[PDB]
């Protein structure tokens, strides 16, 4: 509707509109699940390489922009699959990019020093990590117009964040289901060169390619151009 | 940019000379002149190769037809004169690339003819297709000199609206009153220099958004005229 | 039938610099782009319009000047016998950058006239009677 009373005859402030603002908050970027017994379980671990273009949500918010910079806060919201937490200890290691991911649940990669492992009780509060900004370039870019070296085209991998390694402690595998939910917080942003704003719906995570048959228009239609 | 009740004027870069009106209504690309590279490690143990030589000049790329059905345009950078010229010698044996560009876009038709180009600079203009699974092929991602036609030009090719095209460096071409745009853009990169072969840094897009019309009787075709000048141009081969 | 070219069959040898003048005649409501290029002597003569574009050339749009002019750095003769000339000279070529645009009611062919003289570093030298008359 359109109910024309209530007239906000102030100006509301501006820091609301900036870059740290509008993409600051916690939101949740990942929902890893690691049952008893199932489908992808008789592992007893879990890779997740740290992905933003995850959820359309903030994938659209980021595509505002060709560059940016910024820190990455991680909080590990776990339980099982109900709700209930139990005296289980669990293991989440960070593994840079360049480094060999854990391949068995008992990977020397599990050992490793240079892997910064966090140790947390899923009885004690979620565990929160601060990630740097590791690309080898000044900026983070959702866009690459070449190709690192056809089908990697677009492909740029020095955006290459690290990966998440959960797995329950133990040499037994652990009795537990695990539903593990991992929320990131952008800290320091930094953008550049702001461009359109993604109007068509997504088909893939690694390419701007949209539906050619069925485009859709930016904005809804009407009968005439004089009626409103 | 340039339009009617413009003192006509001759410039000349080496052995080009292009007769141009003088308007400066000139676009600067995020507030930014070009300028050479700062310091870096790298290139501080081999400097970089200014070759101020038949590089910095005027390119005229071959002249685009614009019809009462055109489409629009578009030529990525640097692989426009990867193909051309010294630039493109220079910009094959060496490793790292850098530069700036004056771009200008000039139309010719008669006060009979009507119609509205969008002229605009993208960075880093990833292009997308149809689908399935298939990344664009390598004649539609580097087309050249000749440059590529948009296929969608609603959604740039890439998903993105046109509509909304104008939050880049642009410069509107209405034939009512001006005939051509001009815009200047810098180096833009997560890194002082990239492979002029592998990354384009930008792309130029010239789509119609007012349609050619005439009536019939007027040359049927508008000549769409680019010409580019690189600027402050640097190569570091690493030896 | 210029008059430079008419008084150097007076002389042996000469060098100097050139100018050449075109000149559009079409309609005031005619534009666009021809592209003048000069190709300098023990040069291949440009293949398209691109390769004579890398070279030494001038984008005349007449649309914005009526005439422009163009000129030869340089030029040098020495005329011997065996019939030869030790001729060191360029080639210039006219290209049409963009095609010819006219509105309704206009003529759709035009006319160039080409002038062209000596520049003041031009100089002669050796007198000899022609062979131009009879």
């Amino acid at each position: 509707n359109l109910i024309e009373t209530r007239c906000v005859l102030n100006h509301h402030s501006t820091q609301e509109t900036a870059i740290g603002n509008f993409f600051s908050r916690a939101g949740l970027v990942s929902i890893i699940t690691m049952p008893t017994t199932g489908t992808q379980n008789t592992d007893g671990y879990v890779n997740w390489d740290i992905d933003l273009m995850g959820y359309a949500q903030l994938r659209r918010k980021c595509e505002l922009f060709t560059y940016m910079r910024f820190d990455a806060e991680f909080t590990f919201v776990v339980a099982k699959p109900n709700g209930e937490l139990v005296p289980q200890l669990l293991q989440y290691m960070y593994v840079p990019p360049g480094a060999p991911k854990p391949t068995s649940r008992d990977s020397f990669a599990w050992q490793t020093a240079t892997n910064p492992s966090v140790f947390v009780k899923m009885t004690d509060p979620p565990a929160q990590v601060s990630v740097p900004f590791m690309s080898p370039a000044s900026a983070y870019q959702w866009f690459y117009d070449g190709y690192p070296t056809d089908l990697d085209y677009g492909q740029c991998p020095n955006n290459m964040m690290g990966t998440f390694s959960i797995r329950t402690v133990g040499i037994e595998k652990s009795p537990h289901s695990i539903t593990l939910r991992v929320y990131m917080r952008i800290k320091h942003v930094r953008a550049w060169i702001p461009r359109p704003l993604r109007n068509q719906p997504y088909l893939f995570k690694t390419n701007p390619n949209y539906k050619g048959n069925d485009i859709k228009c930016t904005s809804t239609s009407r009968d005439k151009i004089t009626t409103l | 940019a340039c339009g009617y009740s413009d003192r006509v004027a001759q410039l000349t870069i080496g052995n080009s000379t292009i007769t141009t009106q003088e308007a400066a209504n000139i676009v600067i690309a995020y507030g930014e002149w070009p300028e050479y590279c700062p310091d870096t490690d790298a290139t501080a143990v081999d400097k970089p190769t200014r070759p101020d030589v038949s590089v910095n000049r005027f390119f005229t790329l071959d002249t685009k037809s614009w019809a009462k059905d055109s489409k629009g345009w578009y030529w990525k950078f640097p692989d426009v004169l990867t193909e051309v010229g010294v630039f493109g010698q220079n910009a094959q044996f060496h490793y790292l690339y850098r530069s700036g560009f004056c771009v200008h876009v000039q139309c010719n038709a008669s006060k009979f003819h009507q119609g509205a180009l969008l002229v605009a600079v993208l960075p880093e203009y990833v292009l997308g297709t149809i689908a399935e699974n298939s990344h664009p092929p390598y004649a539609t991602t580097q087309p050249g000199q000749v440059g590529a036609v948009l296929t969608h030009p609603y959604v740039l090719d890439a998903g993105i609206p046109l509509s909304q095209l104008t939050v880049c460096p642009h410069q509107w071409i209405n034939l009512r009153t001006n005939n051509c745009a001009t815009i200047i853009v810098p180096y833009m990169n997560t890194v002082p220099f990239d492979s002029a072969l592998n990354h384009c840094n930008f792309g130029l897009l010239v789509i119609p958004v007012v349609p050619l019309d005439f009536n019939t009787g007027a040359t049927s075709e508008i000549p769409i005229t680019v010409t580019i000048a690189p600027m402050c141009a640097e190569f570091a081969g690493l030896r | 039938s210029t008059i430079l070219g008419q008084l150097c069959r007076y002389y042996t040898q000469w060098s100097g610099s050139l100018e050449v003048t075109f000149m559009f005649a079409g309609s005031f409501m005619a534009t666009g782009k021809m592209l003048i290029a000069y190709t300098p002597p023990g040069g291949n003569v440009p293949a398209d319009r691109i390769t004579a574009m890398l070279g030494t050339h001038v984008i005349w749009d007449f649309g914005l000047q009526s005439s422009v002019t163009l000129v030869v750095p340089w030029i040098s003769n020495t005329h011997y016998r065996a019939y030869f000339d030790y001729y060191t000279t360029g080639i210039i070529t006219i290209w049409y950058q963009t095609n010819y645009v006219v509105p309704i009611g206009a003529p759709t062919t035009a006319y160039i006239v080409a002038l062209a003289a000596a520049q003041d570093n031009f100089t002669m030298k050796l007198c000899k009677d022609t062979e131009d008359i009879e």
